């Protein structure tokens, strides 16, 4: 492939330079339109910009936290945190968010990886193994209410056993009810005067539910829980402009306010170097 | 259920109106069915809310 | 108020014009639905798609 | 070689190598010609 | 001598001429069709009212002065009391259409100014609020009037704020979405056709506007000399391939 | 198995089912169809809107009693208020229409009556007063709540004379138009399909009726002992074939 | 596969909704018996509701 | 590939791909005809 060809002197009536920009297109003009130019070949083929690429690494979407304590007196375990619960958004933390908004609608199938770590923050003579049980909740499933419900039999609900200090990893084909995920919604979920806006009506997809399976030890031990996606079989639609104000919420596109000036003022004149 | 994926209403009305023969009251019944066409799709499989317990059973 | 076999019954009334039967809205996993063998089944899943058949028989 | 039956398991797609900015660069209803006259 | 520059557009009852035209642009290249079987989900047959629907209904003027921040108008809102097109809108479980707007705004060679004509599909607008303030479905459903914004925040709308597009992305890179360029020394008229896009073959007209068409002002109306400081601005724009389904009762919306 | 007897009719997204019919008639022997070119004069492209239009409306229920003369509705007139047929008809200059007719109703085997349903094609109505007196505009276009024969005289109405047809000609007669008998011992529906019937390709839906349907009882009703004395009669109407032409900006009418 | 056909009008001495549910049959009826219909394909094969799938987690 | 002698051992069957309601939705002895009268 030339990425360019040999070009030399013109002196004609023919100049591909001047366009109207008026017309909405952007001319393919290149360096050989303008100066004289020498064969060279392009040795590339754009491999590592490709959508699939883009998106197709994990990144860390979500960390929770469940502790292993006796739960003897808890009136409220989902409080204890004696297991947890994650209602499940790819848009709560904005690294992969921003990348992802780049197109407004996306369809692919997710792989997840869930690293789970135990901490011991006050006096244990040992450190325990237990074995997380994270669990799939899908809108209009008995949710779960204590760490030990009968919810935990999960005989129709896919859920993964892993030990803390391992990884569990699974993937789930593309779950959403249209031919995409919208990235961006203006819409309602219907016309009544007051309900939300956004999204966040739309992309409701249930939540993630984690626990421990070991009872309790004479010591606590804190389990900290990181989901990673990594989208794989991409399809992205409609380009948009990039995010440039920081987010405050998952799910709608506003900014925050009194938020500071993103464009660079220059040191100096428009005449600057 | 859910709204942004709600599905309608039913309702039936008298069109005229029943009436019945000498000699005969009161109330009628309608018994009604519902079932799925040949159509229907169902997927993801999950937890009924239907059905729950608090301790195992036994023999 | 308490289930019984009368609830499976919808009345009507001798000479009545214009006026409403019964009602319902379409959430098939909840409500009049929810215990019939469909509503049961759409529980085991999350998403469902396709034609309905509603009939009523009349006695 | 696929260890597992269904279409979500299998890894990344391979690239596209599809690739026509034409459709964001030239949305034009009448084609435009580099060296012709912009507006005629 | 034909000319880029002259065009004729019929559609139904109703035509439009532009002597001072910049080409057209045709959304990502695609025309706008109607729904394909093999796309179809819903078994109703749909009901395709033509060219009755099908033609050109010209907004209410705004008037560009040198104070003016820019105007946004949500589609199909902005014709929800247009003649039959809005009828069939209210009446419809389910809709769907594609469009094409032709801005026009006109001036003398003494004039300057440039005006951006751009459509950002599913453009989700933000609270001013910030947090997670919802934007209440009045204000985004302005109709014909469109959004102003130099008009103030007002509560439970959305921002107005124009180097950030209503989003919190930079004005400057709006030129990713379909757009043309008013110069007055140029162009008189910017002309968009909008083939339907969206995640669903068909959706409801009313819970969900699928385009904002935005005018925005980028270098500032200069009039010649004891001229009067402004120019009106015309949105004319033409429901085209239109398709309504699931006739019932007729909506009742919001306010 | 197939009776003259049950039917089903399916026109748009509504469906009516008789277990107790007497065959149909189609006026005329002939079935609506559309206007064909070689017929047209008006240049313009017309609308068809098809299943959104051609749908059953059910028009409010009537009361048999013994007392009753007889009512009357005019076409298109009876239709102006339903859902998009309604909307197409003041919106545009011109249309055209053909329907199907389904008048219902049921008894039991004991009781007896029998009614006349008709479809008059222009049925140019009389004034109660004599001379040249007209029939004010509002008088003859009743809308959805027809005519009720046995109403008291108003002024600037039409006479209610039953003998007479509204028009100087005697009941008996009547039979010469598209019609069917309801006789409780037999029947219990009468469905008539009107094929459009007029001097002009076609014409203002508003300022001209082309049939008037007209149910009279003749047999009176005579119910079992100590049963209530009345029975409902309720009509049901599908436009078919509609066509509009001459789009604009929407008609306003006497009253 | 078509989940619906395209259907028109009905005038007919042929009611496919009629029936006598007092047999015990469930008569296969369509949205095309009653209303017109457009054409329009499953995309779908029942994969997930076999009983090998129900009971096999 | 089975890696075990015994058919308990290998993995889930495969879509029946059978499907036929009619013994539960059609168990009459005499054949109804959509369309046809139920009762003759
Ligand atoms: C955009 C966008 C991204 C998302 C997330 C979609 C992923 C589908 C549901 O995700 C899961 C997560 C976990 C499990 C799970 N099953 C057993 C353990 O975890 C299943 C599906 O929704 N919209």
């Amino acid at each position: 492939t030339v990425a360019s060809i040999s070009s030399g002197p013109k002196h004609t009536q023919k100049v591909p330079i001047l366009t109207a920009n008026e017309t909405g297109a952007t001319m393919p003009v290149l360096p050989s339109d303008s100066i004289e130019t020498r064969t060279t070949y392009m040795h590339f083929n754009g491999s590592e910009t490709d959508v699939e690429c883009f998106l197709g690494r994990a990144a860390c979407v979500h960390v929770t936290e469940i502790q292993n304590k006796d739960a003897t007196g808890i009136d409220n375990h989902r409080e204890a945190k004696l297991f947890n619960d994650w209602k499940i958004n790819l848009s709560s933390l904005v690294q992969l968010r921003k990348k992802l908004e780049l197109f407004t609608y996306v369809r692919f199938d997710s792989e997840y990886t869930i690293l789970a770590t135990a901490s011991q923050p006050d006096s244990a003579n040992y450190s325990s193994n237990l074995v997380v049980q994270a669990m799939y909740v899908p809108p209009g499933a008995p949710n779960p209410k204590e760490w030990d419900d009968y919810t935990w039999q999960s005989a129709s609900n896919p859920s993964v056993f892993f030990k803390v200090g391992d990884t569990s990893r699974f993937s789930v084909p593309y779950v959403g009810l249209a031919s995409a995920y919208n990235c961006f919604y203006d819409g309602y979920s219907h016309d009544d005067a007051e309900t939300q806006y956004g999204i966040t009506v739309l992309a409701h997809m249930g939540s993630m539910a984690f626990r421990i399976v070991n009872e309790h030890d004479e010591h606590k031990t804190l389990v900290k829980i990181r989901v990673y996606h990594r989208a794989k079989h991409v399809e992205a639609w409609i380009p948009r402009a990039p995010r440039a104000l920081p987010y405050t919420s998952i799910g709608r596109t506003n900014y925050p306010k009194n938020t500071e000036p993103v464009i660079k003022k220059r040191k100096g004149d428009i005449k600057s170097y | 259920p859910d709204t942004y994926t709600s599905a309608g209403f039913l309702s039936c009305w008298y069109q005229t109106s029943l009436i019945l023969p000498p000699e005969t009251t009161g109330q009628v019944y309608l018994l009604s069915f519902i079932s799925a066409c040949p159509d229907f799709k169902l997927r993801l499989m999950k937890d009924t809310q239907t059905i729950s317990q608090t301790v195992a059973l036994t023999e | 108020t308490k289930d019984e076999v009368n609830s499976y019954l919808i009345p009507l009334n001798a000479n009545r014009q214009n006026e409403q039967v019964f009602g319902t809205n379409l959430f098939i996993g909840d409500g009049v639905f929810k215990t019939t063998l469909l509503g049961e089944i759409v529980q085991y899943y999350t998403h469902w798609s396709g034609s309905l058949r509603f009939s009523l028989m009349y006695t | 070689i696929n260890y597992y039956k269904d279409a979500a398991s299998t890894s990344s797609a391979g690239q596209s190598l599809s690739m026509d900015p034409s459709k964001f660069t030239e949305p034009v209803k009448d084609l435009m010609l580099k060296g012709a006259p912009a507006l005629n | 001598g034909y000319s880029d520059r002259v065009q004729q557009i019929t559609l139904g009852n109703s035509t439009i001429t532009t002597q001072e035209a910049a080409n057209a642009v045709v959304c990502y290249a695609e025309w706008p069709e109607y729904l394909p079987d093999v796309d179809a989900s819903d078994v109703n047959k749909t009901s395709k009212p033509d060219t009755s629907v099908c033609r050109f209904y010209t907004l209410d003027s705004k008037t560009w002065t040198t104070g003016s921040k820019g105007w946004c108008w949500k589609l199909p809102d902005a014709l929800k009391d247009m003649g039959v097109f809005g009828q069939n809108m209210f009446f419809h479980s389910l809709g769907r259409s594609g469009y094409t707007v032709h801005v026009q705004c006109n001036a003398t060679k003494f004039h300057s100014g440039c005006l951006l004509v751009v459509v950002i599909p599913e453009h989700q607008l933000a609270s001013h609020e910030g947090g997670n303030v919802s934007v209440k479905y009045t204000f985004t459903h302005p109709g014909e009037r469109g959004i102003d914004l130099s008009s103030a925040n007002e509560v439970g709308g959305p921002v107005k704020d124009v180097l950030y597009n209503m989003n919190g992305t930079l004005l400057g890179n709006l030129l990713i979405f379909p757009h043309q360029f008013i110069n007055l020394r140029t162009n008189n008229t910017a002309t968009i056709v909008i083939p339907y896009i969206n995640s669903v073959p068909i959706d409801s007209m009313t819970r969900h506007n699928n385009v904002s068409l935005m005018v925005i002002p980028i270098a500032p109306l200069t009039v010649p000399t004891g001229a009067t400081p402004s120019l009106p601005i015309t949105v004319t724009i033409a429901p085209m391939c239109t398709e309504f389904s699931g006739i019932r009762s007729k909506s009742i919306v919001p306010q």
